[PDB]
This record gives structure tokens, sequence and C-alpha cells, in this order.
């Protein structure tokens, strides 16, 4: 059958399995003539009914939509004459792991730097009218240059900027439990921009705590640990928040009071970097700051002032006796 | 053939379907009532 | 190249796939529209926004310029084709919903075969594995920007009457299913082409703009008079060769 359209994979050479997901997910390959890097990234198919998945579908025209220079870039889809394969700029790292390897030094100055481009890559997917829905240290990458690229739009959509009339209805399971904010553990499903920026709060202090600081069991365990930290969900800080259903035939501990900055003051210890932590964590959507302010908080723009990823990646090193030695 | 607000997003696009049942009258009128009885009735268009 | 991926010249429309295969240009015109037909049709059934049908024939005619009617009977790939084009727009319908409406209409007569029977589940995977064949022929290319958008946009901006609004949304939808102006010019050009021809059926000469532009040059700027004068006959001749032009 004629397919001008959609090319072998074989122009690509499969090199490695990125990680440890299924027989063939991810792969880093390269092009057999011009030996660009690539991932190739397998499209999932073994639960079958409605055909190609509608979530895969959505991913492509997602990212054949977004292009910017901290938005991971699709370059083609593939085929295998079957399987349908995503083919994407392969980037060296991704923060999760940079962030476990605590042999991994990051200075005040580099933060500040990955806070800019993940917020910027931010400001641009929301401008287009999409929600990432899916932030977390491990769908962060960063290319061997020290370019932050948001991935993993897996879970992405589109969503209406509608301040005039009715109310929308997306999807309300959605962003990794640790990582979800307030609004949607509360049943939420007419909700935008802020669920990321939530998202993007975990991840920075992540920036220094070196690892998730609400890792829930459960939706009540999460939203227990959120109130433990934020403060108690209450009408006086979250106005209306008594509406939801789910506010009432939840347990939710109400004497709880704000201890953000208290309980990251050991490891941030920077002021703007604790007051933005303190605005990004925020339980009433509406309040919690977003993308266009957070760029401009002073934590960017003070001493010291943001710096390239150049020092941060020469202590990622090559093996044991390196890193040990 | 109804105008609809483009401005609207894909999900919130009201429903083809026509209000009225499809009859089987030629007519200036029921020749005119959905997009399928124009092509099929008065431009005599049909698939089968 | 890329943009101009999905455009054609008036050779390119001739040397179709279709035409290698043997058939005639008026032939593969005809099943165009029939596709596009079913397509409404289905569509209606199952009530998909009018969007979801345009995208839906859009794919059939970009399907139909790199494959051919001869191996792929449009009246297979139409009920395919609408599914996967109910996902893109956010309508989605579930695979046995479709195969049910789209066994209505191409077999009244006969009953749905058992869903267990070994056919029935045979062509739930033949209208899956033509979705593949669909996405791979498009090149995976879903967006699809419709005529009905500058359509709309430009009445409203003329202050066009309610009746020449209706009646030039009410021409792009056609332009859809009887030409191929699709694969030939950009949807804000088509949608000019569709105001350009209202306006003549109501005698209405768009009064040009205090010392400046014409109304079209506020719908897209490549546009001559010239050109909306061809494609508006070239429209009406399109009308003037269907079926019955030849309570
Ligand atoms: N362009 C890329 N270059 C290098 N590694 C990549 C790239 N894209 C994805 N990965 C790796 O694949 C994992 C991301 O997979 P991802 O794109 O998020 O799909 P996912 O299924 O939603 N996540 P996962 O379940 O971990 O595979 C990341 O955490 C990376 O380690
Ligand atoms: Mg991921
Ligand atoms: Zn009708
Ligand atoms: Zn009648």
């Amino acid at each position: 059958v004629e397919c001008p359209f959609c090319d072998e994979v074989s122009k690509y050479e499969k090199l490695a399995k990125i990680g440890q997901g299924t027989f063939g997910e991810v792969f880093k390959a390269r092009h057999r003539k011009t030996g660009q890097k690539v991932a190739l990234k397998k499209v999932l198919m073994e639960n079958e009914k409605e055909g190609f998945p509608i979530t895969a579908l959505r991913e492509i025209k997602i990212l054949q939509l977004l292009k910017h220079e901290n938005v991971v870039n699709l370059i083609e889809i593939c085929r295998t004459k079957g399987s349908i394969y995503l083919v994407f700029d392969f980037c060296e790292h991704d923060l999760a792991g940079l962030l476990s390897n605590v042999l991994v030094k990051f200075t005040l100055s580099e933060i500040k730097r990955v806070m800019q481009m993940l917020l910027n890559g931010l400001y641009y997917i929301h401008r287009n009218k999409i929600l990432h829905r899916d932030m977390k240290a491990a769908n962060v990458l960063i290319t061997r240059d020290g370019v932050l690229k948001l991935a993993d739009f897996g879970l992405a959509r589109a969503f209406s900027l509608a301040k005039n009339s009715q109310p929308n209805r997306y999807t309300n399971r959605v962003v990794t439990l640790w990582y979800r904010p307030p609004e949607l553990l509360l049943g939420e499903r007419d909700y935008g921009p802020p669920i990321d920026l939530w998202g993007a709060g975990c991840i920075m202090a992540e920036m220094w705590t070196r690892s998730p600081i609400m890792q829930g069991n459960t939706e009540q365990h999460q939203l227990a640990l959120i109130s433990q930290l934020c403060g108690s969900i209450t009408p006086e800080v979250w106005p209306n928040v008594d509406n939801y259903e789910l506010y009432e035939k939840l347990e939710l501990v109400k004497g709880q009071k704000r201890k953000v900055k208290d309980r990251l003051k050991a490891y941030v210890r920077d002021p703007y970097a604790l007051d933005l932590i303190d605005k990004l964590l925020v339980l009433d959507p509406a309040q919690r700051i977003d993308s266009d302010d957070a760029l401009n908080h002073d934590f960017f723009w003070s001493d010291p002032m943001p710096s390239d990823l150049k020092g941060m990646l020469s202590t990622h090193l090559t093996s044991m006796f390196e890193y040990l030695a | 053939m109804e105008p609809v607000d483009p401005r609207l997003e894909p999900w919130k696009h009201p429903g083809s379907q026509p209000k009225t049942a499809c009859t089987n009258c030629y007519c200036k009128k029921c020749c005119f009532h959905c997009q399928v009885c124009f092509i099929t009735k008065a431009l005599g268009i049909s698939y089968g | 190249n890329n943009n101009k991926r999905w455009y054609f010249t008036r050779e390119q429309l001739e040397n179709s796939p279709s035409r290698r295969f043997g058939v005639d240009p008026d032939k593969e015109l005809s099943y165009r529209q029939q596709a596009a037909n079913l397509l409404q049709d289905m569509g209606q059934r199952l009530n998909v926004s009018q969007l979801t049908i345009n995208t839906a024939i859009v794919y059939m005619h970009r399907f139909y310029m790199i494959q051919s009617f001869t191996q792929f009977p449009g009246n297979s790939v139409a009920p395919a084709a609408l599914f996967l084009a109910a996902k893109v727009e956010e309508q989605p319908k579930k695979l046995e919903h479709v195969i049910k409406v789209a066994h209505t209409c191409l077999h009244p007569q006969e009953s749905l075969p058992d869903t267990r029977s070994e056919a029935y589940l045979q062509q739930v995977q033949d209208l899956v594995i033509l979705e593949s064949i669909i996405l791979q022929t498009l090149g995976f290319e879903l967006t699809i920007d419709h005529p009905h958008t500058h359509v709309v946009k430009c009445t409203q901006l003329v202050r066009a009457s309610k009746d020449l609004a209706q009646t030039s949304y009410f021409m792009a939808t056609n332009s859809l299913h009887l030409t191929t102006f699709s694969l030939q010019y950009t949807p804000p050009v088509v949608a000019c082409v569709c105001i350009h021809l209202a306006c003549k059926w109501s005698n209405w000469e768009i009064p040009v703009s205090t010392d400046g532009k014409h109304w079209w040059e506020y719908v897209d700027a490549t546009v001559t008079l010239e050109l909306l004068d061809e494609l508006t006959h070239e429209f009406l001749q399109i009308l003037e060769k269907t079926p019955n032009r030849l309570c």
C-alpha cells in the first residue's frame, strides 16, 4: 500500500532502551544518514477496542501544534510495516534523574535557571490553550546543552478560555497523585492552567529537598499531607470551597496552619525562592500564582541572577570511580 | 446548513442531527430540511 | 511544500490515483460527493457536530489523492474516516455505535449481525485497520481549518443580513460536499467564494470600505475579483451537473 507520508522506522537504528518500561516502549536511536539522535516512543495499544487511542491522537495533535524552545519536539511519526512510533529530538537527562542522584550539585543560580525555563515553557502551552496535566520531575527533560524541555503530553488536552458562559467538564482524575493540586482531589472538573502551576510548585521544592514533598498513598492521604503543609482547607482561605460535593464526605483535618516556608526553610534558604514556592503552593487556584507573574517574581531578578546549566551538568559523572574518587 | 459560532471549542459544538425526522416528501421545503435532504432530494445524490 | 502538501494543480487532480486504475474523472468526482453524503448521513445519525462532519470529508478527499477508489471503496472508508474524525474533534462515538449506523445506512434491509458472530467481530477489525491506513495516508496530519470560520467572521463584519449569513455558511458546507476546492484553495479563499456567491443571488454589492479595500480584503489578501468570478462560475457548473440537473 502507498504511504508517502509515514516513513518506516528503519531509517533509524535502535541503540538502547530508555528506562525500565515495557518490552519495546521507549528507545534511544540514531538516523542512519545524519546520525541525528532521537527517541522512539511506541504508541501503546494493548487495549484495543476504540481503535487508535484517542489519547495518542491528542498527544500527536498537541505536539504537532506546540513548537517552543522549552517543549519537547516531535520530529515525525513513523511506522513498521504493525506499530506507530513517535520520534522526538533526544534529550540526555530528565529532571527526576538528576535530582535523585545526590552526587549532582545544583547552585542557587542554576535552579533559578531551571525554574525559568520550566515556567516559560508552561506560559507557552497555556497560551496555546493546552493543559499539561502530568507535571512532575520525570516529565521534564534537560538536553546535554542545558535546555529544559517539557515532555509527556500523553495526558494533555485543550481547554476553553471561557470567562464567559457555561461550565466545562474535563476528566477529573488526572495528574500523578503526589503532584495533584487540591481542587482536583476535591472533585473539581472545570479546572485550568493552575493545576500545572501547583505541579510546578512541587518540582520547585524538589529542586532543594531532592524528592517529592507529599507522597500520599491515597487521595485522602494526599489532601491530608497538603493540609498538614499548606494549612487546613477552609472557606476562609479558599472561598466557596464549601460547594464541592466531597468537601464534606471526606475526612479533612481542620486545625492545620500553613507551614510551607517553615518546613522548607531548612532546605531552600534564599527568601525569594521561599516566597515563590509559597505563592505556587496555594490552595485556591484563583489565588495561586501563574507563569506570567511567577516569571517576573524577584526570585528571577535578584542576585544571584540565573546562569546556564554547564556546571551542574559536569557534576554528572561517567561512573563509580569518578563519582567516588 | 445552520450557522454555528466558530469561536466555540470542538466539544462545545451542537450535534448535527436535525430537530425533526427526515420525510420522504419532495418539495422546495422538504428538500431543504437538512443537509442530507438537500443533497439527496434536490440534487439527487445517493451513496447506495 | 509542507503547507503545500495537500493542495494540488488542476493537472494533479486529473492524474489522480483513481485515474491510474481506469476510473474516469466524473466517475471519481461522484464517489467524492457520494462519500461526502454518507458521511453527512451517519454523522447526523450519531449526532456528531457539523465540524466533525466537515473534517471527516477533508480526510476523505485527501485520502483519495494518495489512494484509489478501486482499492478502497468509499463506503468502507467513510465510516472509518468519521470514526477517527469524532475523536479528533472531541465528540468520539463508540466503535460499535458507529458500526451500527454504518450498517443502517448501507444495509437498511438486512439486520445487524450478532455482536458475537465471526462476521461482526471480523468487520470491527476492518474498520480499525482502515483507520490505521487513513492515519498513515494523511501522514497523521489531523488538524483541519474550514471555510466556515472565515465565512462567519466575514458576514459579521459586513453586517450581512441573517439570510445572507446563513446562505454563505450553507454554501461552504456544499463546497465541501460538491467541489474539491478543499484540495485547491485555502479555506479563507473558499469562504470568500461562498460569500461572493450568496451575494450574487441576493444581488447585494458589498460597499467598498471608505477610500480603500474591498470586502474580500478583510478575509484574504491573495483574493482578486477575477478569481471570485471564475471560482463562482466553476462552482455553479458543478451544481449544474448534479443528477437532478441533467405534506
Ligand atoms: N526525547 C526524549 N529523550 C530522551 N529520553 C526521553 C525522551 N522522551 C521521553 N524520554 C524518556 O521516557 C520517559 C518519558 O516517557 P514519557 O514520554 O513521559 O511517556 P510516559 O509513558 O507517559 N512516561 P513513562 O511511563 O515513564 O514512559 C522519560 O521520563 C524519559 O526518561
Ligand atoms: Mg512520563
Ligand atoms: Zn432532512
Ligand atoms: Zn413537504
